[PDB]
């Protein structure tokens, strides 16, 4: 009932600029957070960005930061990643998951990925 | 005196509400509309397919059970018009029963008990009740609850609840609380007392854990009892507007009976510290007896191996001429000590 | 940041054995871990947040334990459908990073 | 409806009687015969039967005044919690049973249930032999002003009898404390412990099946227009209050038989502190006497063996001094 | 205890010693009192003005209170309740006039034993009436305040007699509740000091002294609080804050006497906590006395051997040296015990 | 002196506490629009102040003068009932309403940590029309916050009646009930560490008198949340107007003080236990080390006295290495016997 | 003015005044250079790293108008956190905490915080501090630090103090998830001294950390001159984090207690052990060596002198006793 799709991956040049967006249906991207997680051709998870709908905190991965934007639409339930000045080493399978908050003690909380995205492909080359 | 502003929790978003506790599985509200003659009552998971019973002229009951879903719990609030602090006081399982009056709804946190005989646990599920003039909003944690009764007198108009309103509904929610608090209190004595003859007879580690455990247990009962004899004398005391006069007299009745659960824990907790002592008399006694014989031996010997060693001395002007024998007059000797102190331990019963 | 080793590499283990992997934090993270099994081609699936606490709708020869900073998931009897990558992730922090991932093959 | 927990078989047993001021009428039958006294619009009447394994009576009783019949299922079954009904026109009632033995401590359980008809009392009693025999005998010998109210002071009488029960139950129960206590006084054993805990399990099961018994008695006081007012209330004061004693009498007893364990936990710990000061005691005096022996009881060259005249007996006399030494300090101490 | 015969007036006490009946009238400038055996003395103050008190003390035979309560229009019920020791304190009120029962208490310092003496209060009209079994007395203020003309005991009429002798029969429980506190803090320091085989024993008979007072305690409140909850028939307004302060002195008994249970509940504690600590000191000095002279004649015995090879039989004046190795061996255990603190 | 007088009629005026040493009479008569402080040792000073029209705190500090509290009752129309319960340190908490005034008798606490004794002071507050009379027994309180707000508009006291003057009152007598219940946990927490530390005796007796101590507060807290209910469940009098806020929270105070209380009395409940197990643990290591002694030595010599008796032709007869054999199997014994003990782990 | 804290070393005074687009930093020793920087309107913040230099802080106390009652307090490290308010300063006394992973032993530091006019100084015993991302945030203009004025900065430094008291419960969390399992099954007086030191340190925490609520509470809920009525949400933030952690602190006390209780549970049967395994050998052995005794007298004429070996028929008779004994002892249920 729950369904996260990516698009606008693909091709573009290295130093250029594209948006992914990330539909949501089943839920109400406000109640939620929403993170981008990267995984490179042959190695592993690394995550990216992350966004709370109502509040707008963003949440830039060290290498990512001042070079990627990420913002959440109520409106049309959508969460968009605009990448720019990518580089030869940004391309990868990117997803985008759905995550809530758990408790653990007073002073210490967590968050965990339930549902994801198929994931759509960017390539920086040529 | 406070503007009773939401948490500010840190490494936290300013305005998420996080659902503290430990159960996720399910997901499903219940609503139940009940008039004078005529009810429904059915079974989903849209949200928004409860949302147009707020404006209904005959008293209705909605259950939400699963309140990890945030969203869920968030809408209806909003749609309701409830304060974010008690959509929080909702999520936040960690808390004590209490109840809160708003010029527009109450709010009621109460929890459910359950112990199994096996493992003795206790284990606890909060349950919010928000009563609005029109409505019974409910929020459980998990499957399962004490509330089945009521459902059977809506269902099939036994007593008088389908000719009252909403403030008798939440009548009959508590008083079911109450009354299963009796059935739990029944279950730790039948405990308490297979518990006690194993102390009585198998006197082990074993029996002081569960006793430690039981102990601990006891304690949070009383520490969540207590406020709920503090909630329902507010409830009629303080007569909010929403409850109505003709339904307060009934409150009283539940009432006396927390004050008695609140006596039966005040014996419950004695008996088992008494139990706890007998323990240590058990265990001491075993010890006592091992002692007993670590004297009945020592005392024979000691004393009685020193004259040996007087006869152990290498000395030369020992007088050794004796009589007959002298090795039979130091067992004689022997024998005749051994004899009176054994005798002495005998009539001193050891 | 914090670092997540993950400890093997690519352990292989026939079907019907128990599988135990591990992952060390470089940073006291308070019990905020969770694991994810990756099949090739396919997004990741949730097995197990705090730690301890198995999600819902999974099976439950999996299991994870925490002992000071070191997390282990346990898969009790593998299956045909249990052979995949598994990675960590610690949300300690809201820079949350994943493990290197623990390919699965069979014996 | 039809089936019931049955501990044991005893002979189904009938008595029928209509009491008035002139003179009584009992009919004593095995079968249903007591169908005319139903209704009879005479003085009041009282019939007991005996037994609830022949339960064609029962239903026969069911179809002749059927009222609320589903309380049946609540006679059936035996381990409930005793309750009221406070409808009009009838009182149903279930009452619990007790006797105690002497020889050991077993409280068997029975179960009356009474319900109140027109000019007619009915009760399902389980097995032959009653604590309501001083009713019959003060029926029989035609005592008091029992013969002068309509249905009502019949069951008070039966609850004033089973207050009576209770006080000589929990009078044998004082007098067995009070022997418990002076043995624990007298000499401590392993079955203290045992007598204890039979005692206390005793009293919790007076507490709660004497508590609904008192909820009940205080919600019929309460209002209840069945029973005749103005006439009857001081008594049922007085029952109330007997209800009171039996409650803190439980509660004394359990306070005290409390007390007893605690203080036979007080012998048991002294009786290991003084065996731990006899074996110090006897250790501390004899091991340095043998400790001296053996140093004194080697060979070697040259010792310094002493020629004195009676040497053994220096040497005795000196272990004497230490002995006496020994013996004045644990004295000081005043372990001896 | 026999309840066949319902009402049977009879009486139970282990008291018959004597008989009296005191009568005192007073009014704002009358004072008579008299003293005398004969009941027939009574036959006034039925329907006098001014009020009156008659005390009858030695209650041995039943034909005066049979004759006092067919002079007074006194049910039976209540006319055997006065006469039944082993009962409940308790008041009961009707149309005319008001039946109290309360229990006066004493204590000793040699049996450490409470007496219970049953006191019967009846406040009929103008006149009220006292039926105890046991000669001595506490309303001894009472009766001082009524004959010099001290208080306000003569302006006021019989109600006020009655909350008198209620409060001086309430001002005695302060006395005892003061002496079980003193032997409370007497049995606590000796706990604390020194324990005794038998002491235990006193305290648990303690505990049940405490109880004893429980079983009439919070029951002389109650009855008192009736006196002030509502008393529609009798008793003049005006006096009820009287009551009121009489009902709070209960209360404060009452929370007293359960300060002393949980005192005395804390000393058997406190005494084990004494027995262990000795236990625990014997078993040190067992202990150090063991260590010190087990390995020493344990050497003893080792020297003490029979073969013809040991070069220990003075290799070089052996004696004196290994004697003085083993004291060494000894002092050392001693300064080890020393610095472990055991000595 | 629990009784301390038996002989007296109603009505008379004794105080029965030890308190003597001091007395004074301080009056702070505030409105909106000046506030006067004044102090006297004079019973004809105050009496004006009894019909104002601004609120007005009248304190008597020192009560075993009786004359000026008889004077005080007779002109302000109390009975001698309340007079002599003023009078009376030794009465518990309570609350009477009357005709024109509520009289509140309450009590305020202090802890020594050098003595470890808890001590009580009697309060009785009289709120009659746009005044209120306080009656105590020593100089000394805990109400100089309420004298701040007075002297310097740090509230609204300043502005509102007499009910919001009994009110700050009885909020500062609660906020040092909150104070000395820290003092009493830590109190509590420093002899919980002497016990599992140090077991000695003088420990058993102070575990005792805390116990003492907190079964004493217990008695005196319970009724103290029966006279704030009083005071804010209903208004007998009719002199409380819109200040049920504020008695609902000190309320809600009282309630968190009773918890705090009952998980106290749980602590020094389980201590005494805790203290016995300690005991027992001490007398395992004693006699462990007693048992090691005694297992190591009397094996040992056992076989020192079976080699060591009278024979002839006895074996081992004139050995040349007998006793190194014995010598270094007894040593082996002992290696072995150390060695299983390090194994059971009682070394 | 004595001092009782043990850091006697360390002398730095560091000043950094910020502005809207200036900035100044440095550290020196010299004090008559940095009092006047209270003059400029510019916020400052003073750091004094020497309270045993005690003309210092005594100067400077001095040269800032503060009552020499508040140098005492600064002095006297051994406190509880507190906070003052004067019409012309507001003077809280703070603590920050280390915790070493390998030596469990949880160390304390005393600091004060006094909020002037315009400017703030602060006393701390030692180099080492918890309050550099407020010094990075002033220098790269990383938030709005140099936007609002000196009591945005007390939070600040307040704020730093809660991040370190999170990072230690951090710690103190897993610390008490590896010594729950360790005693649960690994028991051994190493765990018993473990977690009695861990209790020993949350008695510290919540000693230090209930009144630092108090004092947040009154630093936000009541309305000095000193702070601006705008930067009382960012305390009420600070206060709900101090709730945080005081609940942690709780929930860990709890589970510490519980690991206690059930430790001391099983003290009455160590002691039956050991009287199981001395009284066997002391059954065992007394008689033998009494046996021993009786065939080791001295004796002119005794009977058993030569009787088909004495030796070894007093060994195998001591020997049955012997069995019998043990033979006892194994059917008793002992061993
Ligand atoms: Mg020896
Ligand atoms: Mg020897
Ligand atoms: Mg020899």
């Amino acid at each position: 009932e729950v369904q996260l799709v990516e698009s606008g991956g693909g091709l573009v040049q290295p130093g250029g600029s594209l948006r992914l967006s990330c539909a949501a249906s089943g839920f109400n991207v406000s109640y939620y957070s929403i993170h981008w997680v990267r995984q490179a051709p042959g190695k592993g998870l690394e995550w990216v960005a992350s966004i709370s709908s109502s509040s707008g905190s963003t949440s830039y991965a060290d290498s990512v930061k001042g070079r990627f934007t990420i913002s959440a639409d109520t409106s049309k339930n959508t969460a968009y990643l605009q990448m720019n000045s990518l580089r030869a080493e940004d391309t990868a399978v990117y997803y985008c998951a759905r995550s809530y908050w758990y408790y653990i003690w007073s002073y210490s909380y967590g968050n965990a990925m339930d549902y994801w995205g198929q994931g759509t492909l960017v390539t920086v080359s040529s | 005196m406070e503007e009773k502003r939401l948490s500010a929790k840190k490494g936290l978003p300013p305005g998420t509400l996080v659902y503290t506790g430990k159960y996720r599985e399910d997901f499903e509200i219940e609503v139940m509309n009940y008039s004078i003659e005529e009810f429904r009552e059915f079974k989903t998971t849209d949200v928004e397919s409860v949302l147009p019973f707020r404006d209904s002229s005959t008293p209705t009951w909605i259950n939400i059970t699963g309140i990890h879903r945030t969203d869920v719990v968030q809408r209806v609030g909003e749609f309701f018009g409830i304060h974010p602090l008690v959509l929080e006081d909702i999520l936040n399982v960690h808390q004590r029963p209490k109840v809160e009056f708003f010029e527009n709804y109450v709010f009621i946190v109460l929890k459910m008990f359950t112990y199994d005989k096996n493992l003795h646990e206790l284990e606890s599920e909060q349950v919010s009740l928000i009563l609005t003039k029109n409505c019974v909003l409910m929020f459980q944690e998990k499957i399962g609850d004490v509330f089945d009764p009521v459902r059977e007198r809506i269902r099939y108009n036994r007593g008088i609840i389908r000719k009252k309103r909403a403030d008798y509904l939440l009548y009959s929610l508590i008083d079911a609380l109450v009354d299963d608090y009796f059935v739990l209190l029944e279950k730790i004595d039948d405990e308490i007392d297979v518990l006690e003859e194993e102390v009585l007879e198998r006197p082990e580690k074993e029996t002081v854990q569960r006793t430690h455990q039981l102990k601990r247990n006891l304690v949070e009962l009383r520490k969540t009892i207590w406020p709920l004899r503090e909630v329902l004398s507010s409830l009629y005391r303080d007569v909010p507007p929403l409850i109505e006069k003709e339904t307060v007299p009934y409150f009283r009745d539940v009432y006396d009976h927390t004050i008695q659960i609140a006596d039966t824990v005040e014996t419950f907790r004695d008996i088992v510290s008494g139990l706890l002592d007998v323990y240590l008399s058990s265990v001491s006694n075993k010890t006592n007896e091992v002692m007993k014989v670590l004297t009945i031996i020592a005392t024979i010997f000691m004393p009685l191996t020193f004259i040996a060693g007087i006869y152990g001395m290498n000395f030369e002007y020992m007088p050794e001429l004796r009589w007959k024998w002298g090795y039979p007059v130091v067992l004689a000797v022997m024998g005749v000590i051994a004899v009176i102190m054994v005798v002495y331990f005998k009539k001193k019963k050891w | 940041d914090i670092q997540m080793t993950q400890s093997p590499s690519s352990l292989s283990a026939s079907v019907g054995d128990r599988v135990t992997i591990t992952c060390r934090a470089s940073q006291s993270v308070s019990s905020a871990v969770a694991w994810y099994q990756q099949k090739p081609g396919k997004a990741p699936k949730l097995l197990i947040y705090s730690a301890s606490s198995l999600y819902s709708g999974v099976p439950s020869r999996f299991s994870g334990s925490r002992s000071g900073t070191d997390f282990t998931l346990t898969i009790s009897s593998l299956q045909p459908e249990d052979f995949a990558t598994y990675y960590c992730q610690q949300s300690s922090s809201s820079l949350i990073t994943f493990g290197q991932g623990t390919k699965v093959e069979i014996k």
